[PDB]
């Protein structure tokens, strides 16, 4: 008997294509999330600067009233 | 290979990348596409293996 090494019924194909799905975004999405979070941070720190100037004037009223 | 048959290369089919203009990046792309076409040649060679003799 002969028992060499042939393939089995013809082998299936093996791919040759670049599986590169171009995992994407958009410039509109960049624009939206960047300007949104950025202006959110601007407004938040603006309001905190106003409350902190309230505190700062209070510290000045302390030092002026104590001084003589 | 495709200009001079010195082995069973006449019975297999592929393509080989040629360079645009210089540019070592393009030489790298040439190497990668020769790799993938080598995989295609190995697939064809497993498709065409006769069990004759050693």
């Amino acid at each position: 008997v002969k028992q060499d090494m042939p393939p089995v019924g013809g082998y299936g194909p093996i791919d040759y294509k670049r599986n590169l799905p171009r995992r994407g975004l958009s410039g509109y999405s960049m624009f939206a999330v960047g300007i949104g979070a950025l202006l959110f941070g601007y407004w938040s720190m603006m309001r905190w600067n106003r409350e902190r100037r309230r505190l700062q004037i209070e510290d000045f009223e302390a030092r002026i009233a104590l001084m003589p | 290979r495709k200009t001079q048959p010195y082995d069973v290369y006449d019975q297999v089919e592929f393509d080989v990348p040629i360079g645009s203009r210089g540019d070592c990046y393009d030489r790298y792309l040439c190497r990668v596409e020769e790799m993938r076409q080598s995989i295609r040649i190995i697939s064809q060679c497993l498709n065409k293996m006769p069990p004759g003799e050693i």
